[PDB]
């Protein structure tokens, strides 16, 4: 269960070197 | 993203999808 | 740059709160 | 963002330039 | 919804350069 | 603080209030 | 001092847990 | 090493997600 | 109430210099 | 650990137990 | 606190001096 | 882990060597 800033933290573990988009809606 | 990983459960492998 | 990588961790947390329902884009 | 914001302390206006 | 350490993280984004008090009760 | 921002919803603009 | 600013982020998280219902004061 | 201590904070967060129900061991 | 990564953060405040094991199950 | 500190409430003093 | 605690690793006693 | 991973950026394989 990955919600709020924890979802962003998880996105960063995986993609932080490549970069990513976060678009909740 | 929120459905995939907050509503349903997610994998770090599945989140590679969202890397730009 | 390790200390930038650590720093990036903090920035995305900050963008998360700063941006709201709009979301954000992160890119080194 | 890294260049601008891991160098000097950025401000909440520097940061808001990376909202979608 | 900003509770526990997330409220403190949010307080810090805004005030971390000025300083602040956190007094939950 | 907790009522303003955890019980009710909050703004980063509203939290400027608590900066010392 | 960026690395102190990053460091401050960690300290307030630590004071949050350390202090309990008492709360804390943070000041550079 | 302060910056390693800060760095350690980030590593355990990363191991938490990386490892799952297995858990992990942290040791300087 | 210390769950998920917050429990790990709390484990780290106390033990981060010594080291620790985290074994949820 | 999870019962002690997530299910029941915990102390930072009690978590010294788990330091290796 | 920054002076004392972002310089050397502080201890949980250094930190507790900033509780209210 | 500190030696390997606070020096260079580690990868999710370096990290997974510290799972139980
Ligand atoms: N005004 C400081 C906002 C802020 C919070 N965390 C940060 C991290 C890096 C940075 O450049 C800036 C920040
Ligand atoms: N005994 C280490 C406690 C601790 C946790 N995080 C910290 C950050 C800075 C510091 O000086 C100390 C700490
Ligand atoms: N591939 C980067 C994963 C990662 C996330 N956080 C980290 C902190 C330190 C490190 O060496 C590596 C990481
Ligand atoms: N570093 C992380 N992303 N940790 C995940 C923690 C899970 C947390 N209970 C949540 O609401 O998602
Ligand atoms: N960096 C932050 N303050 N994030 C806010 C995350 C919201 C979280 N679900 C909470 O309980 O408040
Ligand atoms: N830095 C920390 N460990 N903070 C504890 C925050 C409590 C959080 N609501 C939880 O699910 O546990
Ligand atoms: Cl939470
Ligand atoms: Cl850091
Ligand atoms: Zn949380
Ligand atoms: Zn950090």
């Amino acid at each position: 269960h990955l919600c709020g800033s924890h979802l962003v933290e998880a996105l960063y573990l995986v993609c932080g070197e490549r970069g990513f988009f976060y678009t909740p809606k | 993203i929120v459905e995939q990983c907050c509503t349903s459960i997610c994998s770090l492998y599945q989140l590679e999808n969202y890397c730009n």
